[PDB]
């Protein structure tokens, strides 16, 4: 619900968001997941989420 | 803008540019608290900093 | 009943000039390396096959 | 504005003045004129001065 609407505003490739604000209750919601082990971006939230 | 391809003796034309304009109104907000000067008094003799 | 600031109608004030769009320029010259020379037409032979 | 005269127990009253505003659009004025050639050289040939 969150990457379908980034993929609103660099969909058509014209404008580049760079601002992403949340409600505290939609931040929970977001599932912590990170990258595993194998990947170059391992231990780095996969979702901006909660806690970290 | 657009170029234009020409050739020698061929008319050099001229193109346009797209302007746009945004207002904003200046709007003022406030917001006021009633409190008792004898609440004060309390405020500084139990030293509890309830309006510091 | 006062003096407000309506019938002063304000002028006010400039945020500036901004751009919509991040310019487009080229991609020709990314990747293909400009090669210049003078004026005048260009030709090249081609030979192909075996 | 007129003030008024009070007693020491009358309300002191307010006076009424009205501020308006103007606003003037900028005008361009423009006065051309074309002389000759062999005339601008006429008067720098015999000290005439008439171009100045």
């Amino acid at each position: 619900d969150l990457v379908k609407a980034v993929g609103l505003i660099a969909g058509a490739g014209l404008q580049v968001p760079n601002g992403v604000a949340l409600d505290p209750a939609f931040s929970f919601a977001l599932s912590t997941e990170v990258y595993p082990k194998g990947s170059p971006l391992a231990g780095q939230p996969m979702y901006p989420a909660a806690g970290f | 803008p657009r170029a234009k391809i020409v050739g020698e003796g061929e008319v050099k034309p001229s193109a346009s540019v797209d302007v746009s304009a945004f207002t904003a109104q200046p709007i003022k907000v406030v917001t006021q608290q009633r409190v008792s000067d004898e609440f004060m008094w309390a405020d500084a003799d139990y030293r509890l900093g309830v309006l510091q | 009943d006062f003096l407000s600031v309506g019938k002063l109608e304000l002028p006010g004030s400039m945020i500036g000039a901004v751009r919509d769009r991040a310019i487009d320029s080229g991609v020709l010259a990314k990747l293909s390396p400009e090669q210049p020379t003078i004026f005048g037409p260009v030709k090249g032979a081609v030979f192909s096959g075996v």
